[PDB]
């Protein structure tokens, strides 16, 4: 699309302006889903290595969950950052082009004339 | 020999070992317990109890409620000599007819 | 530490470990010729590690506690049947050679792995390159079909090609009349049930075929029955011959790293022992394979990966 | 190959790809491509079989030719604009020549001929590298010149790619050939959305790349190259074929598996661009990929196949290689659809 | 005649046969690099030409 | 919902982490408990659809279907724990995983608030079903059946995806609420016709109209009993739910474009019901019977009449219980005889007298006798369609006559008549088989007292 | 696309001869491309078979375009309803019939009749309302 | 745009066709490769010297030092192909048919 | 029991080409180890005559 927006410093995962947004809440439904992946990401690890799937190396499953929820958290913060930034210049652009977004006058359904299609 | 495969297994009869089998599993004690749970939670809790539940929901679609307003609406309209149910639901005074 | 790629990087070579007595001197001979004894005699004299001749349950010995398990669970073949009635239609005749050759292949691999991990050579009875003589012997006597010949040769080609031919081969020569003398003295009723044509077919292929085509890439030791008692003689005979033949006096450390990498992966070494060639004698159907695999799975020790089976007592499985 | 020599050889191959993605001078891009070509032929040459010499040869002649034609797309653009930066290209035929050349590096139009053949001769692990790591650098240039690309050119190229990739996959029995044929098919999805917003291309790239590491690495652990060889794996490794089958539907792209992640957004995007016949053909012919996918699924885990007696030997021993990073590749390949809005981070 | 002589022939088998016939034609290359690169010459010649991709 | 969904998915670890032989016991007990919770959701406010959250909402059409799926879930476990008793625990547990994973998808499909969300799980039911047919199916053609079943609905569903995203680019959001409140006259133009074709053909493959029905005799026959029920009791109605919902932005165009499929369906029911009279396999008989009754529902929607939808929902759910029950009927004798040919197992009333009864109301319900919901469904559509055109009764009326002929034919040929002599491996019916059928027949008669819960949202 | 401009410039149902000539030229051009590809990936024994094969392929393609163009304009001419998509349908199916004649297989031509006739209405469908296959990037 | 640019442009074009028209010899085709990049070399020099792009004078040299460098591989794959088969013929370059 | 495919089903997927035709009626499946059969003797042991005209041959 942002690509080369006027100010995007390259290779900046979380630009300093992203902190002005509400950070993701610690028990975020999307974030805990990333935690779900971490549990799964260790679940096969016992499976493909031929180990007791439910209980074999709880540390590996613990590490898998812990890593995912962090990288998910930083991904989530940027995700909200871009979407807010996507909408931001969108909100400013329409006022930058007032004549080009002329919100129409509202005529109630009393005067609107739309034909009707009987069923038979 | 083509290959080494076991022939067609004999279709076991659950009654052959325990005639009191309920056709739910091999082990006699779980068969009785399987029979208990399938029935108990099949008819009493869901079929029987649920039927009384579903039979006794509150007013569905405000059905009797819809009837109730008709009576006063019926008594209102004919007493003062106005047609008991107007032809156009949306009052033509509100709308505008173009051209 | 394993030869995992880091091993070759930080300094673990193989040429340092190999020394003067770092050669695979296979020992062979006619049937019932005492080659197993003679192979053992060369073993303690030089200091060569001995590998007992692989049978049906050699792979059993490598895994778990050895404990040779059910034949139907650990090979689905019995050589005693081949002794009694070698024309059985169930295919147990060919199932010997296929499973035996795979057993020989595992023994050959573990021979090189020990050699490349300690430097001590290996004396092996009936190396993988001496398995084919039995097969055509079962082919010449009609015990197996010509398609059984093609599949085994194809397996031999796609497996033994990446397996270098041993330095020195040893054969104690015993003609058919002497073979008959030893077998009747043995006693085990199954091995009496042999045909002299089979014993004759063992020897000539071992002589007209085995010795020539391997002498090009090895130092052949054609030996009579007298030297079997004189096990001392072979000691200085192998020490005298320079062993300047075959691929061995040509490779470097990098090849030996490649060799140890493949042998360390035990599944790889025999990954081509089960080529999808649907031969009626060797193929096993879906239902039998599933149930037998189920029986194998519940066998103690093999339920999970080794060191992860709580049934044996592998404590800390929650943290291992 | 000496492992240290192999290690640095991959190091340059990534470096050449890295040079492409981190430079603006056209000439530096050609170096990144040539250096990558310079040190991947030996990777194919690791085993040194005459089949490998066959495939390693075929790759070089196509890839060397593509670099040369790409190189005139540099000089002609220089000849008609006096510029060296990667920007909106300033000459029509120069852009046509580069697109015609960059596509050959990937293979969408009959340029796709080398992709299956090259994959067959070379080893499985070297195949993995070819189908997943190289295919970043040519796409890296395209994402930067997409603004100047003739829209009515790759769309035919992408349509041809997805059509031929799916079409031939039905008749292939060698798992390497199926994998390469599917890559050609998915690469059609890559280029189809390219003239439009390229963020969806990156999402397709990332999703597909992680999706084929799982496919390949399970195949490596199976040590199988033919469908029958993969069929036998149910006996020794019944679960591995099961994860193979899970990848297969994500390979195909049926929701809720995240293999449908790329296709969905491609249709959504390309529908916003008043293009509705174009998505319909892609979704239609994408089913052709699913056909041989099911066939391989049917042989692998959905049914059972006659094993061999010697397979009982493999039961006793355990695999040695530690299938590095694989356990999360499968997870990040199937159940990722619910976390869809992450594509905003990609742009 | 209607259920599984024609209806299975109209949509299913015709589509299967169409995919059948052409998958033979798009998967029977002879492996000749000479033929491959000649096809490359055709595509590079045709693309820069009559389909007006040049402008 | 975030109320029934979690207990359903939390049931997934419950099957996985449970005792060896107790898997069936635990799964059956709590699956019935899930249904009991679903019984509550049946009540609906008069006009506004019951809304739970932004993602999920249930109207008076989803709720009658939603309870059926939850109530169905115990039945497959009951109906399938017989032939799979000789299987390993891991595969046994995996089978329970597949079924409840399927039932989870329907639960979130019928209650989806967004059409795109509706589509995602509408197709997602394909994966667990394909596993069920191919893996545990007991036949050779099941492989061909899986390909036929998968590709038929997927090839139809892809235009829906392209169609749905196009609506997104045109009319903003796509949830089932604002679509009905912001409806616009679909202008009659060639593009809109193809839009109409895309928005409809996907669902019409699911409830197979004549022609696009060749996957029913393949999928249903070769599938296992547990799979056989769902492919005929919920997923056929899955097209129905989409058809009711999506027919909100296609109604200046439905009237003109109804004709091609209407004649195909109306002739199809006479065609399909005729196929039954000369069938050979009992399972195919029931499967082909499903085509005819469902083809009636095709007509039911496309007339787009308050009565037409009213009998549509009643027919579909009454169809689901009946055809699933008959599929259990086919399974019971099939396990005991090990063949699906009808004439092989003649004269079974004399041997099994209760199975004679359970088959009697099974065929009687398929007869659509009054007041059984099958009648109150078919009869409702007859009246609405007759008002649409008078000649409809000539076709559909004759269908009822043809429906009777084969429906008693299966009862008479198998149960009635002289028993077959050489068969001697017939045992007394297990209390499981009899109890399974009771939980199919009593609910059907229980709803007969109150059709208000079965008449759908237009009520 | 000057060659395709010829077909578009000629109003359908009018100037049947020129529309027919444009149609067969489109078919001949496509016949050239496929034959050139065919001779490359499937080389013949010699040039005698080489010219024979490209002759067959071009003749079929040129013929199919010839009849379809002729039928399309003549049908719209006789019926005086050029905008009707059927005016391409009877041409597309007829073109499929000619394909069967060249292959001498009634089944192949009938299959070509159903498919080509449907697409012929569809391409007329696209030029009619607004449809674009390769749409310019707008968003 | 003068003829000196054009004449060598079709010099590449006939070279591009030459490499794409394998007769029997990959050695002959290989020899067509470096001639083809020589056309690139001369065009690079002609434009750069004409426009006095001072810093860009390095580029034509480094164009040689990679095209010639990869030409080592072009022989190296060839020098190995000619061993197993016995010739450089591309007719035998079809062992990988499947 | 549940039907399980035998080798007759396996041979359908066992060919080098999934859909055999007259053109592919002879395409042999690839070698299982991917090592194609090594070419026959291609040695170039040249024979040289170092004399008797050669001055080093000593006449
Ligand atoms: C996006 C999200 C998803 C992706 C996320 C990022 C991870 C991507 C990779 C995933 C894992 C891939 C993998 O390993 O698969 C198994 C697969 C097979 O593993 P294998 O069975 O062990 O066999 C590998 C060799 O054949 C074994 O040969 P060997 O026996 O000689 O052992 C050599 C081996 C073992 O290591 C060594 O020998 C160590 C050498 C130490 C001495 C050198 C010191 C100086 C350099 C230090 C570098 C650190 O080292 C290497 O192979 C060298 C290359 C890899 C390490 C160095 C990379 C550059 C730095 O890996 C490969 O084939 C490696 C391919 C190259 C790397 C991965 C490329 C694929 C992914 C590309 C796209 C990535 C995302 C882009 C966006
Ligand atoms: C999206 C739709 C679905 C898509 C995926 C569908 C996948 C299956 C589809 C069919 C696949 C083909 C047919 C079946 C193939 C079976 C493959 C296989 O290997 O089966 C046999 C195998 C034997 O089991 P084994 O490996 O010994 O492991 C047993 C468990 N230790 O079996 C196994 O290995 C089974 C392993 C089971 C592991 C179970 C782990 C349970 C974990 C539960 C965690 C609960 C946490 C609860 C927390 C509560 C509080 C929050
Ligand atoms: C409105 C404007 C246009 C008006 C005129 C109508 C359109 C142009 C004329 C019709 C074009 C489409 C019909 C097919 C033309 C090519 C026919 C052809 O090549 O026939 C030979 C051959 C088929 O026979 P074969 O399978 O080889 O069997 C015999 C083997 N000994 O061929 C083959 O084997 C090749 C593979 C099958 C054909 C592939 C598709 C070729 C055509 C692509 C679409 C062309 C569309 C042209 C018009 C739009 C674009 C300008
Ligand atoms: C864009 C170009 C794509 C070219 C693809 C070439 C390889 C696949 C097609 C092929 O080999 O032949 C297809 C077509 C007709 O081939 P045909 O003459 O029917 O002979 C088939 C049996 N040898 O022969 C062709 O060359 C036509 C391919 C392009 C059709 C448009
Ligand atoms: C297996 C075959 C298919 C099975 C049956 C499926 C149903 C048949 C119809 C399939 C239609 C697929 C595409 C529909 C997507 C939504 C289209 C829509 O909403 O309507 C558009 C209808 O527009 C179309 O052109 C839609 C596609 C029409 C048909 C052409 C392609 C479909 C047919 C061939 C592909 C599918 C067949 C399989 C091929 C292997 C409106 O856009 P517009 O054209 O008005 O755009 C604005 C402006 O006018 C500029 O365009
Ligand atoms: N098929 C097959 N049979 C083998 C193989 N190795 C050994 N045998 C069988 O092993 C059996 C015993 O061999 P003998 O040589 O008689 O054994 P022995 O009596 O201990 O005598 P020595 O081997 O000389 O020690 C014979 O039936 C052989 O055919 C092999 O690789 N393949």
């Amino acid at each position: 699309m942002m690509s080369g927006r006027p100010g995007r410093v390259p290779l900046q995962f979380l630009p300093n302006e992203a902190r002005s947004l509400p950070p993701p809440k610690l028990t975020d439904p999307r974030l805990v889903y990333m935690g779900f992946l971490g549990y799964c990401s260790g679940l096969i690890d016992n499976a493909i290595r031929r180990r007791p799937v439910v209980s074999a190396g709880l540390h590996r499953q613990l590490l898998y969950v812990t890593s995912f929820v962090f990288f998910g958290y930083y991904l989530l913060k940027r995700q909200d950052y871009m979407y807010a930034l996507r909408d931001h210049d969108m909100f400013a652009y329409v006022k930058s082009h007032p004549e080009d977004f002329p919100e129409k006058d509202k005529k109630t359904y009393g005067e609107i004339l739309e034909e009707f299609h009987p069923v038979r | 020999i083509r290959l080494q495969e076991d022939p067609d297994p004999e279709d076991e009869n659950l009654y052959e070992k325990n005639p009191d089998s309920h056709g739910y599993d091999k082990d006699p004690i779980v068969d009785l317990w399987n029979m208990r749970v399938v029935f108990f939670f099949g008819f009493s809790i869901v079929l029987v109890l649920g039927s009384t539940f579903v039979a006794y929901l509150p007013d569905y679609r405000m059905q009797e409620w819809a009837r109730r307003e008709a009576e006063r609406l019926v008594k209102y309209r004919e007493a003062n000599g106005l047609p008991l149910m107007e032809s156009n639901c949306f009052d033509p005074n509100k709308i505008q007819l173009p051209e | 530490l394993q030869y995992g790629p880091l091993a070759f990087v930080l300094g673990e070579r193989t040429t340092r470990k190999l020394t003067e007595t770092s050669k695979v001197i296979t020992v062979d001979g006619n049937i019932c010729s005492g080659k197993g004894r003679l192979a053992r005699e060369i073993a303690e004299k030089l200091g060569l590690r001995h590998f007992p001749e692989a049978g049906i349950h050699y792979a059993d010995s490598t895994t778990g506690d050895g404990k040779p398990l059910d034949v139907q669970l650990s090979g689905n073949c019995s050589l005693e049947k081949f002794y009694d009635d070698p024309k059985s239609n169930d295919g147990n005749s060919y199932r010997l050679q296929s499973w035996l050759y795979a057993s020989r292949l595992l023994q050959y691999a573990d021979a090189l792995e020990h050699l490349l991990s300690t430097g001590q050579g290996v004396v092996l009875e009936r190396s993988i390159y001496s398995d084919f003589v039995f097969l055509e012997a079962m082919y010449r006597q009609g015990f197996i079909r010509k398609q059984c010949v093609e599949h085994y040769n194809e397996v031999k080609k796609v497996t033994a090609c990446e397996y270098l031919p041993p330095h020195v081969v040893v054969y104690v020569d015993v003609p058919v009349p002497e073979i008959q003398s030893r077998i009747q003295k043995k006693g085990n009723p199954h091995e009496m049930k042999i045909t002299a044509a089979y014993l004759q077919d063992i020897e000539n292929a071992y002589k007209k075929t085995f010795l020539p085509e391997m002498s090009e890439k090895c130092e052949v030791l054609q030996y009579s029955a007298r030297e079997a008692e004189d096990a001392e003689k072979v000691v200085e005979d192998i020490e005298y011959l320079k062993c300047d033949k075959g691929p061995w006096p040509d490779q470097d450390d990098r090849t030996f790293h490649r060799l140890r990498m493949l042998v360390q992966n035990k599944l790889e070494v025999l990954n081509y022992t089960t080529i999808p060639v649907y031969l009626p004698e060797i193929t096993i159907g879906a239902h039998q394979s599933d149930r037998v695999f189920q029986k194998f799975t519940e066998l103690p020790g093999r339920k999970y990966s080794p060191g992860y089976n709580e049934d044996v007592g592998d404590k800390w499985i929650w943290l291992k | 190959m000496n492992p240290i020599i192999y290690t640095t050889l991959i190091m340059t191959v990534m470096s050449g790809t890295m040079l492409v993605m981190i430079s603006s001078h056209w000439l530096l891009i050609w170096i990144g491509f040539e250096m990558n070509l310079l040190a991947m032929i030996p990777v194919l040459m690791k085993n040194f079989n005459p089949r490998a010499t066959e495939a390693a040869t075929k790759y070089f002649l196509t890839q060397a030719t593509a670099s040369m034609m790409l190189m005139m797309a540099i000089i002609i653009n220089l000849l008609y604009s006096g510029q060296w930066t990667i920007t909106k290209m300033f000459n029509p035929v120069a852009m046509t020549m580069m697109t015609m050349a960059l596509a050959m590096k990937l293979g969408l139009s009959p340029f796709h001929f080398w992709v299956p053949e090259v994959t067959q001769g070379i080893s499985l692990q070297a195949g993995l590298l070819l189908l997943t790591w190289q295919k970043l650098a040519p796409l890296s240039v395209l994402c930067q010149i997409s603004q100047s690309i003739n829209p009515n050119l790759m769309l035919t190229m992408a349509m041809l790619s997805i059509l031929i990739g799916g079409w031939g996959g039905l008749n292939q029995t060698q798992l390497r050939k199926i994998m390469a044929y599917s890559s050609i098919a998915h690469m059609g999805w890559m280029t189809a959305v390219l003239p439009y917003n390229t963020t969806m291309t990156i999402l397709n790239l990332l999703i597909y790349i992680t999706m084929t590491l799982a496919m390949f690495m399970l195949l490596i652990h199976s040590s199988a190259t033919t469908t029958l060889s993969l069929s036998h794996t149910w006996n020794k490794m019944p679960v591995i074929t099961s994860l193979m089958m899970v990848t297969l539907l994500s390979m195909g792209g049926l929701p809720p598996l995240s293999g449908f992640m790329p296709k969905w957004m491609i249709i959504q995007e390309m529908t916003k661009n008043e293009s509705i016949i174009m998505p319909t053909l892609m979704a239609m012919t994408a089913l052709l990929n699913l056909y041989f996918y099911m066939r391989l699924a049917y042989s692998s885990s959905l049914t059972m196949f006659p094993s061999t007696n010697n397979m009982k030997m493999k039961w006793q021993f355990e695999h040695t290689k530690q299938m590095k990073l694989l356990p999360t590749m499968i997870v990040l390949s199937t159940l990722v659809l619910p976390m869809t809005p992450a594509l905003s981070s990609l742009n | 005649l209607l259920d599984l002589i024609w209806l299975e022939t109209i949509l299913p088998k015709t589509t299967s046969f169409i995919q059948m016939k052409m998958s033979i034609m798009v998967s029977n290359q002879k492996g000749l690099i000479k033929l491959y690169f000649l096809s490359f010459l055709i595509t590079i010649m045709i693309s820069m030409t009559l389909f007006n991709y040049h402008e | 919902m975030l109320k029934i969904i979690i207990p359903t998915t939390m049931l997934l670890p419950m099957t996985w982490m449970s005792k060896h032989n107790m898997i069936w016991i635990n799964a059956t007990v709590h699956s019935l408990l899930i249904s009991l919770i679903s019984l509550s959701l049946l009540n609906q406010l008069g006009e506004n659809s019951l809304n739970f959250s932004l993602t999920f909402f249930s109207d008076s059409l989803s709720a009658p279907l939603l309870v059926l799926t939850t109530w169905l879930l115990p039945l497959m476990l009951m109906a399938s724990q017989s032939h799979l008793s000789k299987e390993t625990t891991t595969r046994k547990k995996l089978y329970i995983t597949m079924l409840i994973l399927l039932q989870l998808f329907l639960i979130m499909t019928f209650t989806a608030t967004e059409l795109i969300l509706f589509y995602i799980l509408f197709e997602a039911t394909l994966v667990p079903t394909l596993i069920i047919i191919t893996r545990w199916g007991n036949q050779t053609e099941r492989l061909n059946a899986g390909l036929y079943f998968l590709f038929y609905t997927l090839a139809g569903s892809l235009p829906l995806l392209v169609a749905l995203v196009y609506i997104q680019n045109t009319t903003g959001s796509l949830n089932f609420l604002i679509i009905h409140y912001w409806s616009h006259p679909l202008s009659n133009s060639w593009s809109n016709i193809f839009m109409w074709l895309a928005c409809i053909m996907a669902f019409m493959v699911k409830m197979p109209l004549y022609g696009l029905h060749l996957w029913l005799p393949k999928a249903h026959v070769e599938a296992p009993i547990a799979g056989s029920m769902v492919l005929a009791a919920v997923l056929l109605k899955l097209g129905g739910y989409g058809m009711m919902r999506i027919t909100t932005i296609l109604n200046p165009l439905t009237n003109y474009m109804a004709y091609p499929f209407l004649m195909l369906s109306m002739w199809g029911m006479i065609m399909t019901s005729s196929i039954c009279l000369r069938q050979t396999d009992l399972k195919s008989l029931i499967a082909y019977s499903s085509v005819s009754h469902m083809a009636l529902v095709i007509v039911a929607i496309m007339i787009q009449t308050p009565w037409s939808f009213m009998g549509a929902t009643a027919l579909m759910i009454a169809h689901g219980l009946t055809s699933s029950m008959l599929f259990c009927l086919a399974n019971t004798n099939y396990e005991r005889v090990h063949s699906r040919t009808m004439i092989l197992a003649r004269g079974l009333q004399t041997l099994l007298p209760l199975m004679a009864t359970w088959w009697l109301m099974a065929s009687l319900t398929n007869l659509a006798l009054p007041p059984s919901i099958n009648l109150i469904g078919e009869l409702f559509i007859i009246t609405a369609s007759f008002s649409w055109s008078n000649i409809t009764i000539i076709l559909m009326g004759m269908n009822m006559m043809i429906t009777a002929l084969y429906s008693l034919y299966m009862l008479i040929t198998t149960q009635r008549g002289k028993y077959t002599h050489h068969i001697n491996n017939i045992k007394a019916s297990f209390t499981r088989e009899n109890a399974l059928m009771a939980l199919h027949i009593l609910p059907l008669l229980l709803l007969t007292l109150n059709p208000k819960m079965i008449l759908g949202p237009l009520y | 696309k000057t060659l395709l401009h010829k077909y578009s410039d000629i109003p359908e149902g009018t100037e049947c001869h020129r529309k027919a000539y444009a149609s067969t030229s489109i078919g001949g051009a496509t016949g050239l491309i496929v034959s050139a590809y065919s001779i490359a990936l499937k080389p013949p024994a010699s040039f005698l078979e080489g010219v024979a094969r490209t002759g067959r392929y071009t003749f079929t393609s040129a013929a199919i375009g010839a009849i379809f163009g002729l039928t399309s304009c003549i049908s719209a001419q006789v019926r005086e309803k050029p905008d009707d998509p059927l005016n391409y349908f009877i041409g597309g199916c007829a073109g499929g019939l000619t394909l069967g004649a060249r292959t001498r297989s009634y089944g192949i031509g009938a299959a070509a009749c159903a498919y080509m006739g449907l697409t012929a209405a569809l391409v007329k469908m696209g030029q009619l309302e607004g449809w674009q296959v390769f749409a310019e990037p707008k968003v | 745009m003068p003829l000196v640019y054009m004449n060598i442009i079709m010099a590449f074009a006939i070279a591009l066709a030459g490499l794409l028209m394998y007769r029997s010899h990959l050695m002959s085709s290989l020899l067509c490769l470096e001639g083809m990049m020589l056309s690139l070399f001369i065009m690079s020099t002609l434009i750069i010297l004409n426009t006095h792009f001072t810093l860009a004078n390095m580029m034509p040299i480094i164009l040689l030092v990679f095209a010639a460098c990869e030409a080592a591989l072009g022989l190296s794959l060839l020098v190995m192909v000619s061993n197993t088969y016995g010739t450089d013929y591309v007719q035998n370059l079809n062992l990988l048919q499947c | 029991r549940q039907w399980q495919p035998d080798v007759e089903w396996a041979e359908q997927f066992g060919g080098a080409v999934m859909y055999p035709t007259k053109e592919t009626a002879h395409w042999k499946p690839p070698p299982w180890n991917d090592v194609d059969p090594p070419k026959d003797t291609l040695v170039s042991n040249l024979t040289l005559n170092f004399g008797p005209q050669h001055p080093a041959a000593h006449g």
